[PDB]
């Protein structure tokens, strides 16, 4: 669902879906070839 | 007729083997893609 998300201070708008991206434990968010945020990590559930 | 048939048969090889042209279309595609990539990458600049 398209919502305004505030992930640990990171403010944005969009729809959050389950991700096949496998973040390494130290990685907190993912970016795209043009430095656009593609993925995030949930502070509570540690979900990508 | 035999000469024309031989030449038109050799066309299917010479179009992609001898190169020369057919790089113009790919150059157009690459120029447009690179321009769009630069435009969307300029959104990561702070500009002061
Ligand atoms: C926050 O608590 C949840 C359970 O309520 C836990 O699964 C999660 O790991 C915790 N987050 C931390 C410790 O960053």
């Amino acid at each position: 669902k398209c919502v305004n998300f505030n992930f640990n201070g990171l403010t944005g708008t969009g729809v959050l879906t389950k991700s096949n991206k496998k973040f390494l434990p130290f990685q907190q968010f993912g970016r795209d070839i043009v430095d656009t945020t593609d993925a995030v990590r949930d502070p509570q559930t540690l979900e990508i | 007729a035999n000469q024309f048939n031989s030449a038109i048969g050799k066309i299917q090889d010479s179009l992609f083997s001898t190169a020369s042209a057919l790089g113009k279309l790919q150059d157009v595609v690459n120029h447009n893609a690179q321009a769009l990539n630069t435009l969307v990458k300029q959104l990561s600049s702070k500009f002061g």
